[PDB]
């Protein structure tokens, strides 16, 4: 019943900037969001819960942004250890979902 | 005599009441809907929003 998309598939930029991911709902999920990243060969791990609250032992680098459909996800700085995929889960409605979590987004940092 | 409030009344012709034929019977029209509103998708939501 609750469809996601996660933009972009990939994004790329030096040490310096800042990279930001959206996650768009096709109806809207109200704050009930969750942000997740895997290092290769690693289980992902839970860094933005409820789209805007800090997880555990996450350095206060990434920004969760939006409410209701539209979503985003703001690192303000990259240090080459967050090259990674990241999924959004809607946390919302899951009786009839394909899957809870949306697409796959890769982070590449050149150094 | 109950309108003139006497016991007798002299001739002539009076206005007494009024008379209105009551309905018959009753009819209810509304459109062929049987798809019944998703109160319950709404209200027995696992979770609400803020």
């Amino acid at each position: 019943d609750i469809v996601m998309t996660q933009t972009p598939a990939s994004v790329s930029e030096p040490v310096g900037g800042t990279v930001t991911i959206k996650c768009q709902a096709s109806e809207s999920i109200s704050n009930w969001l969750a942000w997740y990243q895997q290092k290769p060969g690693q289980p992902p791990k839970l860094l933005i819960y409820a789209a805007f609250t800090l997880a555990s032992g996450v350095p206060s680098r990434f920004k969760g942004s939006g409410s209701g459909t539209q979503f985003t996800l703001t690192i303000n700085g990259v240090e080459c250890a967050d090259a990674a995929t990241y999924y959004c889960q809607q946390t919302y409605s899951s009786r009839d979902v394909d899957n809870v979590f949306g697409g796959g987004t890769e982070v590449v940092v050149k150094g | 005599k109950c309108t003139l409030k006497s016991f007798t009344v002299e001739k002539g012709i009076y206005q007494t009441s009024n008379f209105r034929v009551q309905p018959t019977e009753s009819i209810v029209r509304f459109p062929n809907i049987t798809n019944l509103c998703p109160f319950d998708e709404v209200f027995n939501a696992t979770r609400f929003a803020s």
